[PDB]
């Protein structure tokens, strides 16, 4: 799904997608009848002709090779895993984005007594960037009380983005989701209006297009063939549950000022394979890092 | 006036009519010593739409809906592109200035009362387009006629087709289903299936593209029991006698070109066609079920010298066959008979017992190690 | 080494430039035993620049840009050019295709000598080389390779110093001027393309939807700005720019078997002109250059020439077409009834205003308003009466494009209309500002003598009382203009001399009481005095027509 979920492209330069122009072009020689002017071939003016925004060009500049996700390093933190978007308009509008992630792999902590696989984090940060491709990212301001801060002495809410806990599973999305709504907001609505609108528009315009390669044509026939809703329930309690994954469920994008963390290194032909955690998540043997040292406690 | 009774009326005009004022809207060409000048045009969907004209008991839904019952349905015609191409060659030492401009199919919804024609509203919708030439040197003055059309003019075909508004052969075929070959070129009557018609002058030519930039296509269907002769149905024995994969899009393009002789001008008309295909169900000799399949095809093309009018009234709904006649005969394994199969060449000598399959006329699939009588 | 001046001077040397060793950068293709091979390019959209210190890069393209064509912003038009060519019987053939450059120096001149030079490339249309070879065979290595930039086509040095009557009535309207169009200086060539003997070559202008860019010159955007000129464009001819973006053009050329043939394509402009005609004098003009299907010229096989200042050549035929729009500022009020013998219409704002209205049966009418104040004008919708009809009733055609007729735009005078009216069509009548006496406008059927005005306004000066002299705008050739008066003294059963001042026949009635008597013909009234006795207190009918217009205006004399 990540690999097909391209971002939709622009029409042609004109604005459209339904049909571009046309060229005759291959006139046959003259004859006894002659002027063959007429006898030729006919051709799609701009073949392809729709403009990708999902691509990365090269340092010349005039090569271009697509691409839905990049998979960084972090950034300055070391241990921060994030996804960005490539533009924030197209990725709000229905158009769809890029993400590029920062995922760090060779560090872990510890829950309980067991360690988080870094699979589903990577699967998280994917998911996360399943609403950039699809341009269904909600406004900033869409957040929704994730916890009363009873540390402080000042009555004051955590607040969480609605993408944060559709994506992050565990209990606290399944408060939130109830069988009628409590919350309702108007981003719901709009997404589904304009992702209604978007699957029109390709099912009336761009499929039928014979001017237009398959290699975008049937990527978009099957990023369509997935309903909205389908992209809200994806959640990380389903791969917990498929791959047999134990991870954090309680507020777990809180856990900071639960307990402090200790990081374990992970070096990968040995501590983790294809079946994963090499012995278990349970009895895996890691060598705490020499980060631990290094982290910073701002209070 | 009109000899008709009274009552409304539906009336095609035919393709050819020019609007006023609109001759050089699109421009022009201007070649020179030889010089050969070609000009094209692609309908798609700004130069597509239809101009309605209509009057309080002709209101638009009701012009929309009258003639696309009878004659050609322009709403999903204009949807699909087709393109056309005029080509001029400027004489010898001299200056030849040649414009495009569009040609309509003028429909109307008239009301007659007491033999007099008492309303009328009027559809126009842009069929092909037409080029106008002369040949002029620098300087000379050009009569405004030429440039300018102060009211609507047919060039291609005077014609009026009106429609009231009303308020035993052998087969030895063994018991099975069989997918006939009717054969290829069948148009619908009422000119429901014209692409259009292009009035090519002397010494100029003409061409009509379908430059497939859509691979949409309409097949029709017309099954006498849709209880078993389903369209998916007869789709699905369609793929098992000809091996027919894509029937809703197609991807092959036709051009149809003429080129008009020095003396007289021609006229081309361009049509979509179909291949029929019979679905039968024999039965101890007789058809028990039959249903028809026309698969959209690649067209027909028809050259005719360009000519008082007579009203006259449409044909009744049917098919016309322009191709040649053709009758392929295929039978088709008969579905929900479960095929059993053995997994071994017979050799010299072999028996199979019919599994448990009660009753239930089924089919065993076999080959033979050798060729030889059995 | 130069007939120049001191000082710097940008020169073009035309397209037909090929560039050294760069023959078969593109390839090449071998066809056999009468095998047509064709090759070719299509482009939608890359300059070459050679500076010196003097002249840097932004220098030469400013310099360049300022007179000959652009290439920075305008490579967004699509080109498109092919070769063909025709294998012999038995042997094989080579053909190789490279670009042609348009070369653009920019030069410095001391005591006329090219001190400095900087040269750009602008990307053209290409060329062609072939040879027929037999297997084994060697071919001479300047066919493939070209050591020095040099020119194959017309060798050229385009140097610039770098340092009548109108009898029209008071509304807007729209001029066709004509089609092929081109720029001065070149500014529009597509290219040229070069074709050897016994081949044949073509050059196609694609052009991409909604990207075609017309050209707009206004004389006062405020009232005449881009938008209110396409919409009377729309209103006078339906011209609307979509639908040029999805035609196309092409033009080919196939040589002679003996010489090469070199053919020159053009874009093209067809050129509207609004203008806003007012008391005699264009107050207001905007030009529109509509892009138009191309220009083709065929030429054959170096005096340094100055470049032509920056204007339009029409290529095309002579073309003047004049069509009057109605003014969107007026309102228009409709009378849905068709008029058959007789009608009083009450206007409802002391504003003119477009009456829209149809008779319902062919005849010579008489609209005048209340005691022939103000004077109307009546206009004709053009292409109404054959689209939708309703018998008995007005079914507009919404057609803004009307065809003056007869009236005067002087609401001061008092007059009335004689205007044969045609069933099957639709008619305007303009009300020009008026007060709030409440005026209405009247139309009556004349089966009677009064049919001899056809078509003329009918003017009522009654101030006779004594040469006067009136003065009206003077109509069109071939049309007419009447004159009511009546001869001073009590009716009892006055040499008067007739004239005109400027304008050149005439007729003379007596008005019975509309019985009007019919006396003297064919008078010409270009200052001929020949004077007439009348009988004092008789109204008399004085009808002249237009035979030579020499003024925008008309005088009658009467003695």
């Amino acid at each position: 799904l990540i690999s097909t979920a391209i971002p939709f492209p622009y029409g042609y330069i004109g604005g459209g997608y339904y049909a571009p122009n046309m060229i005759t072009f291959g006139s046959a020689p003259k004859s006894n009848k002659k002027l063959n002017s007429l006898i030729s071939s006919t051709i799609p003016f701009p073949y392809a002709g729709y403009r990708e925004t999902n691509y990365l060009s090269s340092e010349d500049n005039k090569s271009f090779y697509a691409s839905n996700i990049v998979i960084f390093g972090p950034g300055a933190n070391i241990v921060e895993n994030n996804t960005v978007f490539y533009k924030k308009e197209d990725a709000e509008n229905g158009m769809g984005t890029m993400t590029e992630i920062w995922f760090q792999p060779f560090l872990t902590y510890k829950y309980d007594e067991f360690y988080i696989d870094p699979a589903i984090e990577l699967i998280k940060c994917l998911i996360k960037s399943l609403y950039f491709l699809y341009g269904i990212k909600p406004s900033d301001d869409l957040v929704i009380p994730y916890r009363l801060r009873s540390e402080l002495e000042n009555i004051e809410y955590s607040q969480l983005n609605i993408v944060d806990l559709l994506v992050s599973g565990g209990i606290d999305p399944k408060f939130i989701n109830t069988d009628p709504y409590w919350f309702t907001d108007n981003y719901f609505s709009n997404a589904k209006k304009v992702f209604e609108d978007h699957r029109n528009i390709y099912e009336t315009q761009i499929e039928g297009n014979n001017a237009i390669g398959n290699d975008i044509k049937l990527r978009l026939k099957q990023k369509f063939r997935i309903n909205i809703n389908d992209i809200w329930e994806l959640n990380l309690n389903y791969f917990s549950k498929e791959f047999s994954i134990m991870m954090p469920d309680r507020f777990n994008n809180a856990l900071k000022h639960f307990y402090r963390k200790q990081y374990y290194k992970i070096d990968y032909p040995e501590n983790y394979s294809i079946n994963g955690f090499v012995n278990g998540q349970i009895n895996v043997q890691l060598s705490l890092s020499d980060r631990n040292q290094d982290i910073i406690n701002k209070p | 006036t009109i000899d008709l009774a009274d009552g409304n009326y539906v009336v095609s005009r035919g393709d050819g009519w020019i609007l006023s004022r609109q001759n050089q809207i699109l421009g022009g060409s201007v070649i020179s010593n030889g010089s050969t000048g070609i000009v094209g045009d692609l309908r798609v969907n700004d130069n597509a739409i239809p101009y309605y004209y209509p009057t309080p008991s002709f209101n638009e839904e009701y012009i929309k809906n009258n003639i696309q019952t009878v004659f050609a349905n322009f709403t999903e015609a204009n949807q699909i592109p087709i393109g056309f191409e005029f080509s001029k060659t400027a004489p010898s030492n001299k200056n030849l200035y040649m414009y495009l401009q569009y040609t309509y199919i003028r429909y109307e919804i008239i009301k007659v009362l007491q033999h007099e024609i008492i309303e009328r509203a009027v559809l126009y919708v842009p069929s092909l387009g037409y080029v106008k030439s002369i040949e002029f040197n620098p300087g000379e003055k050009i009569n405004k006629d030429f440039y300018f059309l102060t009211n609507d003019k047919c060039i291609l075909n005077e014609q009026f087709l009106y429609k009231k508004i009303l308020e035993q052969r052998v087969l030895p075929y063994s018991n099975g289903l069989y997918v006939i070959n009717k054969g290829d070129g069948y148009i619908r009557t009422n000119d429901k299936d014209l692409i259009g018609t292009l009035l090519i002058e002397a010494g100029s030519s003409g061409s009509i593209i379908q430059p497939r930039l859509r691979n949409t296509t309409r097949p029709l269907f017309t099954t006498s029991n849709d209880a078993k002769f389903s369209q998916q149905y007869t789709e699905e024995r369609l793929k098992d006698a000809f091996n027919v994969q894509l029937f809703n899009t197609s991807t092959s393009l036709f051009k149809f070109v003429e080129e008009a002789p020095s003396n007289k001008n021609i006229c081309i008309k361009a049509y979509n066609t179909y291949e029929k295909y019979e679905l039968i169900d024999y039965q101890n000799g007789s058809i028990v079920n039959k249903a028809e399949y026309y698969l959209p095809s690649l067209g027909y093309c028809e050259v005719t010298n360009a000519p008082e009018v007579v009203k006259t009234q449409v044909a009744e709904d049917g098919f016309i066959q322009n191709g040649p006649e053709e009758e392929i005969v295929v039978g088709v394994i008969d579905p929900s008979e479960n095929i059993q199969e053995i997994n071994t060449a017979i050799s010299d000598n072999y028996t199979y017992n019919i599994p448990g399959v009660n009753n239930n006329p089924f089919y065993i699939l076999f080959t033979v190690n050798t060729t030889g009588i059995y | 080494t130069i007939d120049l001046a001191d000082g710097n001077y940008v020169v073009s040397r035309g397209d037909g430039w090929i560039l050294s060793r760069q023959n078969q950068i593109l390839g090449g293709s071998v066809i056999s035993n009468g095998s047509t091979g064709i090759v070719g390019d299509l482009r939608v959209n890359i300059p070459y620049y050679y500076p010196t210190p003097s002249f840097n890069e932004e220098y030469i393209k400013n310099n360049i840009q300022t007179v000959f064509a652009n290439f920075t912003e305008a490579n967004q038009i699509p080109i498109g050019f092919e070769f063909s060519k025709t294998a012999p019987s038995n042997k094989n053939l080579y053909m190789y295709l490279q670009y042609t450059y348009i070369r653009y120096e920019i030069i410095k001149v001391l005591q006329h000598e090219i001190i400095e030079r900087a040269v750009l490339y602008v990307p053209s249309l290409g060329y062609v080389k072939s040879i027929e070879f037999n297997p084994g065979e060697k071919i001479n290595k300047d066919f493939y390779f070209l050591t020095n930039d040099k020119c194959i086509l017309n060798e050229q040095f385009l140097y610039k110093k770098i340092l009548r009557v109108l009898p029209y009535s008071n509304g807007l309207y729209v001029i066709n001027k004509g089609d092929g169009y081109i720029r001065t200086n070149d500014k529009d060539l597509i290219g040229t393309l070069l074709i050897e003997a016994g081949s044949s070559g073509s050059i196609i202008q694609p052009r991409l939807r909604n990207t075609t860019r017309p050209l707009f010159t206004t004389s006062n955007d405020a009232k005449f700005s881009q938008q209110y000129t396409e919409e009377r464009l729309k209103d006078a001819f339906n011209v609307q720019l979509f639908n040029t973006s999805t035609s196309l053009f092409k033009f080919v050329e196939e040589a002679p078997s003996n010489k090469n043939i070199c053919i020159k394509a053009y874009n093209t402009y067809e050129k509207y002109e609004l203008i806003d005609y007012q008391n005699g004098s264009i107050v207001n003009k905007a030009e529109y250059y509509l892009p138009s299907l191309g220009y083709c010229e065929v030429t054959n096989a170096v005096v340094k020439t100055q470049v032509a200042e920056d204007g339009f050549i029409q290529n095309g035929p002579e073309e003047e077409i004049v069509v009057g729009v109605i003014d969107p500022s007026e309102n228009i009020q409709e009378i849905n009834t068709a008029i058959s013998d007789n009608y009083t219409y009450n206007i409802p704002n002391n504003n003119p205003f477009y009456i829209l209205f149809t008779v319902n049966t062919t005849g010579i009418y008489k609209i005048n308003a209340q005691n022939n104040l103000p004077s109307l004008k009546i206009y004709e919708a053009i292409g109404s009466g054959n689209r939708n009809f309703q018998s008995g009733n007005l079914c507009d055609d919404d057609i803004k494009a009307i065809n003056y007729i007869t009236g005067f735009d002087s609401p001061n005078a008092k007059s009335y209309l004689v205007v044969l009216l045609n069933k099957d069509k639709n008619y305007y009548i303009r009300v020009p500002q008026t007060s709030n006496i409440e005026n209405q406008i009247k139309f009556k059927r004349e089966e009677g003598d009064l049919r001899n005005l056809m078509n003329s306004s009918v003017n009522i000066i009654d101030n006779l009382n004594s040469a006067h002299y009136y003065t009206r705008q003077s109509p069109d050739v071939h049309d007419y203009i009447s004159y009511e008066f009546t001869i001073p003294g009590n009716f009892n059963n006055s040499n008067i001399r007739l004239y005109t001042s400027y304008n050149q026949i005439g007729t003379l009635f007596r008005v019975t009481e509309y019985n009007l008597i019919n006396i003297q013909q064919n008078l010409n009234l270009l200052n001929s005095t020949k004077s007439i006795r009348l009988l004092n207190g008789a109204i008399y009918i004085l009808k002249v027509e237009v035979t030579e217009l020499n003024n925008y205006n008309i005088k009658l004399h009467i003695d």
